[PDB]
């Protein structure tokens, strides 16, 4: 019956918050259930008001914990994150087992797109193989959820009105229904509209650019202006690029990004943000530090209790 | 049935370090299998050096050996267990090495006194004489067990070895007689202590180790303890002088760390001679490390004075450095005397704490550093016997607001936590009037953690005040949320509901808190209806069972048919646990 | 007067072998070296003074080569520094560091194994259970001597910047890691923690203008140490007068030859105490300056490495070798300082005498127990050496001295050179 | 160009965002 199994979801939801890993034959079996839900949406992910939109959080697993803090805990709140949720983390696979196990207990209440980072060659580059293969010694647990993240949907439109995306516009793309149109079920195209929807970025230069990721397009205010007024949108919500201050509008307020790891990379030292829809599709902003770790930072300039 | 027991001790020899480690913890259950006889001739020698050595193998070999009296044939047999502790005491790790000398300590008292001086002391003299320093480490927590049970001869031997271990060349060894050399002189009788420890003592005391000096510090509070109060002058002092003075701030920090414990040791009329002016100096250290250690003892410190000059002593001669104190640069220094200044006033009085101690709170509670400002509310107990609240509520309230409405969020849930114990103390007609509109005004924070933890304040609030307060006062105000058209704070009224609920009793909660709950089962937004299914379930068993199949049944039923999955879902728990269908 | 050396071995044979730091320990019987590739090559001497041939005693992989994810840089597998531990049992322990991490590595002997089984021999050949009745333990038996060395502890994640230096206190407890601009004290028993006692890293980095080169521990005394700077100034710090070492206690720099590159040259590579910790020395790229703790205003002695070098600092330049990292070493009696130079030569300067040789490490004199002749170089008469012909690519980097004995190893590119006074 | 404390310098000005890009580009090319 169903009623054993959410009893079970439910133990791995506790488990994983407190950052311990499922077992691999457990990650088999919940990617399978994960593929059956994801399978059913569209390109274009049709999401309902209120929501807490988020942007990358790479495995920042303590800070995710951290965003839950400030934005409440699933499924109290509704959630909606923009892809990479891997690499550049210590704890990349419980940051995604946990968003995957949530999605599978709560599809109503989470929803979860496909960043550049979901991808079989990214992965295996930036380190989310490495951390499957130290944390289980093989590679089966990689190979479960690269093939998940074929099934992860583009974008999502909130209430007809917020289209939200990981990379940005694309030359090839008009209209939402060329999105719809497309194939997702494959690895990240290194060209076509798959690819630019994960990898394209705003810019000041007018018009359509060459992007310095060697992938996607720079699109200017112009190009956006003429996307929202097409398809009747009022915000591009956006992420997978850095903002010191957690969040970023530009191109006259039409298009806005969000990152939600903060201190990225555990370097930078920036803010994270995420946005918050209200009942009436009003927006607001919540910017958060980085969660104090327990024991750290290793390097201090107090006296340590060894040398007092 | 002995196939069991082969496993383990095959998994002895298996490469595996988890299952050779849990054959390890189990030898209790193959030396039992395999008899007394057989233990001592051949687990033992398989045990007494195992080329296997990984901290946690050996640390749990060290364990078991410390238990294996009775499965060795009791203590006619215990020096068998000697040579696999020896080599066990002779690693490079430190853990492995004090787990070892503490198993061997234990099996020491099993050892008859003929044994100690056969067996045990040339194990002693083994490792105090060895040639690697480990070892030599090791036999510095061994002389105590064994010297009172042995004859005369055999004391001052053991005596000059501990002699020649406080004069090793290595430091490491020079550490570990320092550590014991307070243990070791315990047993000593007290003519050999003032003779032998107390040369020992000054010689570490002057080490050119830093490291090594700082521990002379405890071994100063241990042989203190056992010369009489007229010889400490003579003999303790001097030693101990140099200590507050040394160059090394790490010495001196001790000094400060371990002041109450050299108090008492001394005895008062020793504390105002010299304590009192070394105490001055710490205060005043250049080094941050340790004034902050300092100031820990400062409450401690004056409580101890005698009566005959405490007040006198604190007024004149502490009281003036705390005022530096107070406007130290370091922040941690300050931290360290708000959560301890507040005990002087029961020392001093109500005028002396009006004149004196007052204005130091005042300055503390305007301290840019929200740690200072947080100590010196959490502790004010100690002030409210001595003078009143009612005047530090006038400069308490400024300090409240500010820490309640800071913009970093984890000092606003700080002072929350604080929130019902300033509450009791400031009393039920304050709060109302100046703390009330506070506690509100968090239960609408946009951070979450913020939100929950004003739910549980109110819980705690109306565990002091009472039922009757908070239907006057907070009911009412946290229902008036419902109508919030933000969800995240419409849900707030649920989750409030479902701590006081706990508290406000059954005729509160159906006659005004429960007609809320049912009215927001028809709210559009499907998080907030599936929480109240889940409200209901929690307040349920509070109800009466008539409330239950008259109202909530129904209201149950439909969230039942809601097109949300969630909501379903939900909606048939609350049935099931309420065993209403 | 001069110490006849002579040549004793030869060993070696890429880049990943090239040696890039040499040790003694500190009884002298083993001899450590890393390379490029990360591996680790330990050599026993003969216990057959003494003056018995080293032999290959041990070797593993130190470090493996590593991506920094955060950053997106790959990470060095090159070892730059080992210092032995003094010996704490019947096992050795040295300290192991590349640009980011520090391992403990404990080389033990082990000449037994178990023998027996109760369920099955000792060929892996299984029998039945039901017929196993009677309990055996396993019975050490003697086995050929082998040579084990595993990683008992690592020191990572603590350092920005890239690891210079390590050196171990007097106290046998605390070792410190400088990088860049960081000093790091760590417990060699304590991984998780460490304490940063000295941060010269500028609040705007475009304002940067020195960075640590060099730092050490006093010998004797546990709470001296030392570090260069890249400006040529050497501050001496005292951990007893606070905690955190940003005031140092002393400085020493001293106030014709202002030249373009006079900033590059000045540059201290490598500071060593001597064994009596009276003295201190530092290496620039043209001169080893031995500086008297209780004078900061100027050296004591000065001696000059290559002078002929000087005016081609401009060529220097050009082909990246002015940047080279020399480094220095006393003799046990702190009587002789080496220093390696160009072209495979390494100078000899002996402080009672003011006397000057040059020696060469060279195949051509593979020969055991033949005298190494001294070399001249001229700017041409009989046997002495044009300047013009020296083979800048040929660098003496890394040196050491025997703490007891005349025996000097001395690491070419690829090849390690052992050499043992005449007797 | 081959001094350390310049390398820290240019380390410090392409540490945030640049690095990072100049990188996917790399792999984007590398393909
Ligand atoms: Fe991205
Ligand atoms: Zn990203």
């Amino acid at each position: 019956d169903e009623k054993v199994f959410t009893k079970e979801l439910d133990q791995w939801i506790e488990q994983l918050n407190e950052c311990k890993q499922l077992s691999e034959s457990q990650v088999k079996s919940l990617c399978e259930k994960a593929k059956e839900i994801l399978t059913k949406e569209s390109n274009v992910q049709e999401v309902r008001c209120p929501v807490t939109v988020c942007g990358d959080v790479h495995g920042q697993f303590h800070d995710l914990m951290e965003l839950f803090r400030i934005g409440g805990k699933s499924p109290d709140t509704n959630y909606l994150f923009m892809g990479d949720y891997v690499d550049r983390g210590y704890y990349s696979v419980e940051t995604v087992t946990l968003l995957v196990a949530l999605k599978v207990r709560y599809r109503e209440r989470i929803t979860i797109l496909r960043g550049n980072h979901e991808s079989r060659q990214i992965t295996q580059v930036y380190g989310f193989y490495d951390e499957c293969l130290r944390k289980y010694g093989n590679a089966n647990v990689w190979k479960y959820f690269t093939d998940l993240f074929d099934y992860l949907p583009l974008t999502a439109l909130v209430d007809g009105q917020i289209f939200c995306l990981h990379g940005g516009l694309s030359p090839s793309i008009d209209t939402l229904d060329h999105i719809r149109a497309l194939d997702r079920l494959q690895e990240v195209p290194h060209e076509g509209p798959m690819c630019d929807l994960l990898w394209s970025d705003p810019d000041d230069r007018g018009g359509w650019g060459i992007s310095p990721r060697g992938a996607g397009y720079t699109f200017g205010q112009d190009i956006s202006e003429t996307f929202n007024h097409a398809n009747g949108l009022t915000l591009v919500s956006r992420a997978h690029q850095l903002v010191m201050e957690g969040y970023n509008w530009c191109h006259d307020r039409n298009v806005v990004t969000i990152f939600s790891a903060p201190n990225y990379c555990y370097r930078c030292g920036n803010q994270a943000a995420i946005m918050e829809l209200d009942d009436t599709l009003k927006y607001s902003f919540l910017q958060f530090d980085p969660a104090p770790r327990r024991g750290e930072p290793h390097v201090t300039r107090r006296t340590p209790d060894y040398f007092l | 049935s002995l196939y069991p027991i082969a496993v383990l001790i095959d998994e002895l020899r298996n490469e595996d370090v988890q299952l050779r480690l849990n054959s390890i913890k189990k030898l209790s259950t193959i030396a039992l299998a395999l008899g007394v006889e057989r233990t001592r001739s051949e687990l033992l020698p398989f045990l007494t050096d195992t080329i296997y050595d990984e901290d946690e193998v050996l640390l749990a070999l060290a364990e078991q050996l410390g238990t294996f009296t009775t499965l060795v044939g009791g203590p006619e047999y215990v020096h068998c267990l000697l040579p696999p502790l020896e080599s066990l005491a002779t690693v490079e790790e430190t853990v492995v090495r004090d787990k070892a000398v503490e198993s061997l300590r234990a099996i020491s008292h099993e050892h008859s006194p003929s044994d100690l001086e056969a067996h045990f002391v040339p194990l002693v003299k083994r490792l105090a004489g060895g040639d690697w320093f480990t070892s030599r480490t090791s036999a510095c927590g061994l002389f105590s067990v064994c010297y009172p049970r042995v004859s005369s001869a055999v004391k001052a031997e053991l005596r000059q070895y501990f002699r020649n271990l406080c004069s090793d060349d290595t430091p490491m060894v020079r550490r570990a007689a320092a550590s014991k050399l307070g243990e070791f002189a315990k047993v000593l009788e007290l003519d050999n202590v003032k003779s032998e420890i107390i040369p020992m003592f000054s010689n570490l005391a002057s080490d050119e180790q830093d490291s090594v000096r700082l521990l002379a510090v405890e071994a100063c509070v241990n042989i203190a303890q056992l010369l009489p109060q007229e010889d400490l002058e003579a003999l303790v002092m001097p030693t101990l002088r140099q200590a507050a003075e040394d160059k090394s701030w790490r010495v001196r920090y001790m000094v400060a760390d371990k002041f109450t414990e050299l108090q008492k040791a001394v005895g008062p009329e020793i504390t105002k001679t010299d304590l009192v002016p070394a105490f001055q100096n710490l205060m005043k250290d250049c080094e941050a490390e340790v004034r902050a250690a300092a100031s820990h003892k400062v409450k401690e410190f004056c409580e101890n004075l005698s009566a005959d000059c405490r007040e006198n002593v604190i007024m004149s001669q502490i009281l003036p450095c705390i005022k530096e104190l107070v406007s130290d640069a370091n922040q941690h220094v300050k931290s360290a005397l708000a959560s301890v200044i507040m005990g002087l006033s029961p020392i001093l009085g109500k005028d002396n704490t009006i004149e004196h101690l007052l204005p130091l709170f005042l300055a503390q509670l305007k301290d840019e550093c929200p740690e200072v400002r947080l100590n010196i509310i959490s502790n004010l107990d100690c002030v409210n016997e001595v003078i009143g609240i009612r005047q530090l509520s006038q400069s308490l309230l400024p300090a409240i607001v500010e820490l309640a409405e800071d913009a970093k969020w984890r000092v606003r849930l700080a002072i929350i936590e604080y929130m019902p114990l300033l509450a009791g103390q400031l009393g039920v007609e304050f709060f109302d009037e100046k703390l009330n509109s506070l506690c509100m005004a968090w239960l609408v924070d946009h951070v979450y953690a913020i939100r929950e933890a004003a739910t549980s304040n109110l819980k705690k609030l109306v565990e002091k005040f009472g039922k009757e307060w908070a239907h006057a006062t907070i009911i009412p105000k946290v229902l008036a949320m419902s109508g919030d058209p933000n969800y995240l704070h419409r849900m707030t009224t649920l989750f409030c509901i479902n701590v006081l609920s706990e508290v406000c009793g059954q005729d509160i909660t159906t006659k005004h808190m429960l007609p809320t709950v049912l009215r927001m089962a028809g709210d559009p937004v499907a998080n907030v209806r599936f929480n109240v299914a889940k409200s209901l379930q929690k307040i349920g068993p509070i109800l009466d069972n008539s409330t239950l199949q008259s109202e909530v049944k129904p209201i149950l039923e439909k969230l039942t048919q809601d097109q949300d999955v969630d909501v379903k879902y939900f909606a048939q728990e609350a049935l099931t646990v309420l065993s209403l269908a | 007067n001069d110490i006849q050396w002579c040549f004793s071995q030869v060993k070696g044979a890429a880049e990943a072998d090239i040696i890039s730091t040499v040790e003694f320990n500190h009884s002298g019987e083993l001899l450590a070296t890393g390379d490029k590739g990360g591996r680790v090559v330990i050599f026993q001497q003969e216990q057959e003074h003494s003056r018995g041939e080293y032999n290959v005693y041990s070797t593993f992989q130190s470090h493996e080569p590593e991506f920094d994810y955060l950053k997106s840089l790959e990470i060095e597998e090159k070892i730059n520094k080992i210092r032995w531990l003094p010996q704490k049992n019947a096992a050795q322990f040295l300290l192991s560091t590349n640009d980011k991490t520090i391992k403990l590595w404990k080389i033990s002997e082990r000449d037994k194994r178990p023998e027996g089984y109760n369920l099955k021999e000792e060929d892996g050949r299984y029998r039945d259970p039901t017929t196993v009745t009677t309990l055996r333990v396993p019975v050490f038996r003697p086995m050929d001597l082998m040579v084990e060395a595993s990683p008992r502890r690592i020191f990572a994640n603590a350092h920005t910047y890239h690891i210079n230096s390590i050196s171990i206190n007097s106290d046998y407890e605390t070792y410190l890691s400088a990088d860049d601009l960081r000093i790091n004290l760590w417990h060699l028993e304590i991984t998780d923690r460490s304490f940063n006692i000295v941060d010269i890293k500028p609040a705007n980095m475009e304002e940067l203008t020195e960075v640590i080169t060099a730092a050490e521990f006093h010998p004797n005394s546990c709470n001296t140490f030392v570090y260069s700077s890249s400006k040529g100034t050497i501050r001496l710090c005292d951990m007893r007068a606070s905690a955190l070492c940003d005031r140092h206690s002393k400085l020493f720099e001293e106030p014709s030859n202002r030249s373009f590159f006079s900033e590059i040259i000045s540059s201290i590579s490598d500071v060593k105490f001597s064994h009596s910790g009276r003295y201190m020395m530092t290496r620039d790229y043209l001169s080893v300056k031995i500086w008297d703790l209780n004078m900061e205003n100027r050296p004591v002695e000065t001696y000059q490495v290559h002078e002929y070098l000087r005016s081609k600092l401009c060529s220097l330049y050009e082909n990246d070798c002015i940047f080279d990292k020399f480094e220095c070493c006393w003799n046990g009696s702190d009587s002789v300082v080496m220093t390696g130079s160009y072209n495979n030569f390494f100078r000899m300067f002996d402080r009672n005498t003011k006397r000057d040789i040059t020696l060469e490490a060279s195949r051509e004199n593979n020969k055991p127990r033949t005298v190494l002749k001294p070399r001249k170089v001229c700017a041409r008469k009989k046997d002495e050496i044009s300047v013009d012909s020296l083979d800048f690519n040929k660098k003496i980097l890394h040196t050491a001295w025997h703490p007891k004995e005349n025996i000097i190893a001395v690491a070419t590119t690829n090849n390690l050179y052992i050499f043992q006074d005449k007797v | 160009h081959s001094s350390r404390l310049h390398q820290i310098k240019q380390e410090e000005g392409m540490d945030l965002i640049n690095r990072e890009t100049v990188h996917e580009r790399e792999v984007q090319t590398a393909m």
